[PDB]
């Protein structure tokens, strides 16, 4: 009996990983010091930009 | 709560609580 279609599960995507502060913080730094990025864990990046 | 951080820190000589951080997390 063949596979009559595939299925996929994968768990809640939950953790997000922060793009929306680093695209909504008000105080944007001038050219020379601004801010930085660092990573934690499970799924984020997404397409919303 | 459960509270961990992976910070670079300097600790005491003798370290404890009372009776730079790249990752955290809470459980
Ligand atoms: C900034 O916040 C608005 C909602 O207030 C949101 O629609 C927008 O996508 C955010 N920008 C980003 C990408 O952080
Ligand atoms: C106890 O853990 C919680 C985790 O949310 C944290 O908010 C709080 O600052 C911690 N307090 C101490 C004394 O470790
Ligand atoms: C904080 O961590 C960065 C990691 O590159 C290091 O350059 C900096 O000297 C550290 N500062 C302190 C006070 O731990």
């Amino acid at each position: 009996v063949q596979p009559t279609e595939s299925i996929v599960r994968f768990p809640n995507i939950t953790n997000l990983c922060p793009f929306g502060e680093v695209f909504n913080a008000t105080r944007f730094a001038s050219v020379y010091a601004w801010n930085r990025k660092r990573i934690s864990n499970c799924v984020a990046d997404y397409s919303v930009l | 709560n459960v509270v961990i951080k992976v910070c670079e820190f300097q600790f005491c000589n003798d370290p404890f609580l009372g009776v730079n951080c790249t990752f955290e997390y809470v459980s």
